[PDB]
């Protein structure tokens, strides 16, 4: 009679490494290492992305005529840009503190398109209907969708001052443009004043603006330029647009709803009807594990991103089936 | 092993045990067999299952991070911003790659323990009631039953 | 006669946590978390903190006359703000790098106020009686104290241009402001010139100011704004200041002395005759742990700071006391 | 245990020894009574002190830490610092809590091995003049003096 | 007969520490950390270091004249100053932007000097023999290598307007400045043009420039001032310069080839005729260790560094020969 | 030791033995000398090499990391640039020096570990064919050549 004391084996091919020895065969075995995702684009928690397709944040805020599809959405639980994001400004320039605009969106969960200033009843001693082959649509000049290019109305540019009350209760987003011409007698002939400015004030903000005329090189066939500029006009407070000339006036404005966990991040996925708590640029990912490799930008609550092939905790024991 | 037991003196694992990770045999006339020491076994899994716990719950969950932009002029930020991403993930890689390597030594060595302490509980019970022969393996001088293998089992069994 | 191998055991209830089994009772024990402060805010080796109270760094620099309390003091260990620190600026404006002044005074230990241009003296040509409703006092107009708002006198305002050498053997930090009139009307009757402006240089410093004239909304019931700036005059440079209006003079300097440690802080807690070497902004904390969960903020020599509630080593043993 | 001494075959402490952490108890004619081996206790103790102080040590001194403001369009750099802040905070939590949970264990199994090899320095002394009873004691055969008591707990002890 | 099992020993004196005891004498261990360097500047893969000597970034690109020696040096493995390069800019000013330009610098590993503006037929109706005595060269008045002043010829300083296309097929870093005369007097015997302007603009660069005229400190025994900017000019793009006085035109400019891995460091040491795969400003390290205490500042592929005066893993056991 | 032999109950190492760490002295009326035990002492190299090869491999190659330059007006992006340059360096310096000290422990255990289980080893061969003497000695009872000094270091040697 014998009794013997021994331990478990079996058929188990896991490895797993250690200080002292590398891929060890063991019984049991735990990865912590998720690597797999749906190479899709999903709903966080219910709630779509905003996907702006061709466009970029600069397009869509401004309305490039090329982002129209865009127009009516009003909520998202995050940005989504393509590397085809391209359509942008179309009238050459400088978008002034862009990086920082982002920034911005970034954290918006929602916002309300808005006129602020009615094209029909805003400006009744300027022409509206300024337009450029830069911004066509339909094979046809036309322009942004959220700005108004004024100029001047029966050979005569009045010095114009219009104001607008912040009484949305929350934090106003205004854009507006600064067009440059390449030279003197197009700033005559569009503005009528040779030394015209523009004046943006609000209860925070303050900035003036002075048309700098000049030959440039021609870019979307402009020699022209344009610059952009926003603000954020708080609850309550009154911003003044005044100007006897170079203004690109805002007709649109958006009222800003903060929210949490959104962002931006650029991806070439394909949005589909799914929903997950975790999204990558890559695919979406449902896990419980303490690591991923497989991307480091994500939205929602993720694994913590690691450049490791491999993670696999040992559980059991050295596996020796003695065959 | 660290201990000695598992890969030791005793050299391979029963294929046959499926209750546990550590057990007997039995070798008397009414049969042979395997039987699985719920004591063991279970203190192991808790503790085991304590440690993989511990190890998930110190990596809270990753919320929502993202790229950010810079324009042309502001090159020395982006690269700042670069080192602290780079600098973040070389940390959380070399981290999550070296407890997962030293803990695993450590769980190896826990069950060479373990087959080692139960090996030596019942080799102080026996004591001149048999012999060691086949390492982990002790012959019964005065031969008993398969209820008495269980005296053994049960860490009962207080004979000199 | 027996003898036998045993292990200690005591009625102590200290419990540790271990990979393998969490609560484990032991012998002996140490804790390594600091989770005791003062409240109490003390004095950092025998120098008192720099109380702000209802001022803000702006405030106590420029001189808003709510924080003449704070005139006389001229050495600290740090800076305490409280969240009721709102007096700053009181004429509505624009402070242009205003952080990093802040930044500045986070490592300045000490300085001396000083008349870098006395008001009896320096401007014989100009008024300097200006004052404002907005910078009230004892319920009267008042301004500044370490500004001067210099007007026309007798319905003139001579091209201004006035030096200062600085001789004080430290980098002295001057502050100065650029009034701009909401129209034209007040632009000639406080500075007699439409197209006056302000000039500020040094050996390293250079900027022109031009007034931006604009109607506004009131803050602070005023539709006129007031920007200011500042720059540090390295020893022995020189700043000259030139203007024909719109200059609103530096009258105090201050001579800065640098230190280390030092920092800013917010604060509801109290200042009390206690004297520490680790002040948080909740309070004061005496103790040789390794770490702390009491708060980031420190200032001096202090455990390092965690979210963990709990951080106990196991000196002893396994506790067994077999009753 | 890891090395089985502790709550292993030596069910529990004794509340009745006050000099230490390892210790003996004796049943001759002249008394009973506990005591502690200074040596074993001691280094026991300058060793678990250097632990303590090398943790200590490599956690030099927090110097002033303190927040910074940023304007109205410099959210960007304003996340990028609270990036750096909560990052570098996470690792410190996690190295801290860390290192308390590893060396604890590490800690527990240093005294079970300290008793173990306790016990086996007297069972190799004693040999044939005593048997081993209820783990942990041992039962004299020629029955010794306190004077001889002593011989036991300092490695001296004369006789097979 | 006897047989006993023991373990090795040996007269070896390393020590290391461990988590119960420091200093335990081994018989076997190895250093993990690197504290030898060569204590020169080496070339890096074959390739040598752009040595700037008294010369800083600034010297070197706008062409000081004490800088010339650097002048044919096209390509290199890292760029390195020392605590005495102090010759930089020699007219007094501001250098836009510097910091950034410095950064940009730091991935480029070669370029071509090239004449933008030839000083021959680039300006047929200016004077471009501007010298100063701030910029000596030989104990006599000179002038940047790779700009130059432009003034007023027979009486007149006309609008000029010159464009250069890019057609390097690479990106074109082109330097200028901007001159500020002290008073209107020198403005005008200079530029005649009492109210002159400076453009410059390309497809994505559009800035304008006004002297600022006053007096001002001197600097270098300079009045006056000189602001110098820069830009990047993409593959193909055009950049105009228009002016009508005040510019101090480019003449030289480069065509810029990135690369990986360079760096700008400050050091001391010397340079010799020695290659190194990793560079410190202390000295050169050829190294497998993982760690060095040598410096924190490393060009190429080099040990990670650590306060730490000593790391040593044992590999042998507890040294007890027993003697 | 945490397993007793090393400085323990084989109170000193043999300057005499150089073909490796662990190994046994024999005394035949033939004669003495050393000899190394291959087995065990190339199985500690493997270990202790992939271990110090592990901790190498994990800090791979730190490339270019130069400093940064910041106008006057730039004071916090520089005192930012500062703290994280700081906290890095602070963890690595951290990382290292506790990783060297835990791993240099942990290998000196190894190593007692490796002696206990040779020792083990042998003294189960030896069975009741000799006695445990100075401790790491055993004194054959029949009196035994070269050859069989042998078989006891190739792990053969099967007598009761
Ligand atoms: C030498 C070594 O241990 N590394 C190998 C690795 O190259 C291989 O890819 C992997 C899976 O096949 O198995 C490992 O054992
Ligand atoms: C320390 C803290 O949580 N801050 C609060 C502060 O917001 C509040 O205004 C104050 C009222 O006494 O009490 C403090 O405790
Ligand atoms: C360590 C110690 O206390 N010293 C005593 C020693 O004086 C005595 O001669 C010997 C034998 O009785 O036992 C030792 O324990």
């Amino acid at each position: 009679d014998t009794i013997c004391i021994g331990y478990h084996a079996n058929n188990s091919t896991d490895t797993v490494d250690t200080v002292l020895e590398k891929n060890v065969t063991v019984t049991h075995s735990v990865n912590l290492l998720e690597d797999s995702h749906n190479g899709k684009l999903c709903r966080l928690k219910g709630i779509a992305p905003l996907q702006l397709g061709k466009c970029n944040i600069a397009g869509w805020l401004l309305g490039n005529p090329e982002c129209d599809p865009l127009l009516p959405v009003r909520s998202w639980s995050y940005i989504v840009e393509t590397p085809n994001s391209e359509n942008g400004i179309c009238y050459p320039g400088d978008f002034i503190d862009y990086e920082e605009l982002r920034e911005q969106l970034s954290s918006v969960s929602s916002f309300e398109r808005f006129e602020i200033f009615p094209k029909e009843s805003s400006w009744p001693n300027h022409n509206t209907n300024g337009v450029t082959a830069a911004c066509s649509h339909e094979g046809k000049s036309s322009f942004y969708r959220n700005l108004l290019w004024l100029t001047e109305k029966e050979g005569s540019y009045p010095k114009l001052k219009n104001s607008y009350v912040n009484k949305k209760g929350k934090e106003v987003l205004v854009l507006w443009g600064i067009h440059h011409p390449p030279n003197s007698k197009e700033q005559q002939n569009l503005y009528q004043n040779e030394n015209a400015y523009v004046s943006v004030v609000t209860s925070n903000y303050n900035r003036r603006f002075t048309p700098e005329i000049a030959e440039r090189p021609k870019v979307r066939d402009q020699a022209g330029r344009m610059n952009y500029y926003w603000t954020l006009l708080k609850p309550g407070d009154t911003i003044i647009f005044e100007a006897n000339g170079n203004l690109i006036a805002p007709m649109y404005a958006f009222a800003l709803r903060r929210g949490f966990g959104s962002g931006i991040i650029t991806s070439n996925a394909s949005m589909h009807e799914c929903n997950t708590k975790c999204q990558t640029p890559l695919g979406a990912i449902n896990s419980s594990l303490p690591y991923q490799n497989i991307h480091p930008v994500t939205i929602g609550e993720c694994p913590k991103y690691v450049r490791s092939a491999k993670l696999r905790m040992v559980t059991g024991l050295r596996n020796i089936p003695a065959r | 092993g660290l201990f000695g037991a598992i890969a030791g003196f005793i050299e391979g694992g029963w294929t046959g045990m499926i209750d546990g990770w550590y057990g007997y045999h039995h070798q008397n006339e009414q049969g042979s067999g395997y039987a699985a020491d719920q004591k063991s076994t279970q203190n192991a899994i808790n503790g085991i299952t304590n440690k993989v716990n511990s190890v998930i719950e110190k990596m809270n969950i990753q919320f929502t991070a993202v790229g950010k932009e810079f324009n042309k002029l502001e090159k020395r930020m982006e690269n700042l911003n670069n080192k602290v991403d780079d600098g973040f993930l070389d940390i959380w890689t070399y981290n999550a790659e070296l407890l997962v390597l030293l803990e695993n030594e450590r769980t190896l060595d826990f069950h060479d323990s373990n087959v080692k302490n139960l090996y030596e509980k019942v080799k102080s019970q026996l004591k001149n009631n048999a012999k060691e022969i086949g390492n982990g393996c002790f012959e019964f001088y005065h031969k008993c039953d398969n209820e008495c293998m269980e005296s053994v089992r049960n860490g009962t069994y207080d004979y000199p």
